[PDB]
């Protein structure tokens, strides 16, 4: 019956989550680790990273 | 200044090495030119310098 207040909180939550996971993506990088790319590498394509 | 052949490299920003971190340090946000030319014709002496 109460679907239609579940789909607000099922939507807002899902929204949150994903953008959870979307923050461990390499996106185009070598590594997703921040700190693990300014101490593996030199500053000069850290920087692009 | 005058440095060994090997360690001309080591003149470069964000650069590790003993020259580098006990003698002269370049700035990461460095700007400008470095200039290197050989130069045994006027640095060598047979006994040593």
């Amino acid at each position: 019956a109460l679907g239609k207040l579940q789909d607000v909180v099922n939507h807002n939550a899902q929204a949150l989550n994903t953008l959870v996971k979307q923050l461990s993506s390499k996106f185009g990088a070598i590594s997703s680790v921040l700190n693990d790319i300014f101490s593996r590498l030199d500053p000069p394509e850290a920087e692009v990273q | 200044f005058v440095i060994r052949g090997d360690e001309v490299r080591q003149i470069a920003p964000g650069q590790t090495g003993n020259i580098a971190d006990y003698n002269y340090k370049l700035p990461d946000d460095f700007t400008g030119c470095v200039i290197a030319w050989n130069s045994n014709k006027l640095d060598s002496k047979v006994s040593g310098n």
